[PDB]
């Protein structure tokens, strides 16, 4: 059978945390938690997170001004982040799941966590990690990923 | 309200572009 949704949830924690670290470095305050990963960065899921941050670099830089402006208006903090994350992610996936949208969610998690840290003065990366993992679990994305062979599929389209 | 849906629209646009880059 396919890998479990539970395995994908574990994998997602590693892909996200690796993605956040490597995305921050190529955009070069870093939240110090970002240097703590679930597993070594050379693990398979560590490598996937790194590659996804690389692949997205140019696209992300093109939307930076827009996104910064939008987050300045929303003012995410620890007190509203779950509501804002939930509403935004649900709208992202309303029409269906695809890889680009799944990777975009990692980028949203990055931006949300960095904003709450830089502007809201609160380290929130572990919490955003859980939001991302749990959203994928509960919205069929972990299962969709598992049925395509896991996160490695994103690099092999 | 209004800003949340605009972030979602921006992420959908990013998603489309990432789909193209991954393929």
């Amino acid at each position: 059978g396919s890998m479990s949704e539970e395995q994908v949830a574990q994998d997602t924690e590693e892909v996200f945390r690796s993605y956040v670290f490597y995305r921050h470095q190529q955009e070069q305050p870093a939240d110090p938690e970002m240097v703590t990963l679930p597993l070594q960065p050379s693990s398979t899921m560590g490598q996937v997170g790194r590659q996804l941050a690389i692949i997205g670099d140019d696209i992300n830089r093109r939307y930076d001004s827009e996104f910064q402006t939008m987050l300045q208006h929303l003012q995410p903090t620890a007190e509203n982040a779950y509501e804002y994350f939930t509403k935004i992610a649900t709208s992202l996936f309303e029409s269906g799941i695809n890889w680009g949208r799944v990777v975009a969610l990692l980028g949203f998690g990055y931006r949300l966590a960095l904003h709450v840290y830089q502007h809201g003065l609160t380290g929130f990366l572990g919490q955003v990690t859980r939001f991302v993992v749990d959203f994928m679990l509960h919205h069929s994305i972990a299962r969709w990923i598992a049925q395509r062979g896991g996160w490695v599929a994103a690099l092999n389209l | 309200a209004p800003y949340l849906e605009q972030v979602a629209r921006t992420l959908r646009k990013i998603g489309e572009e990432i789909n193209e880059a991954l393929r």
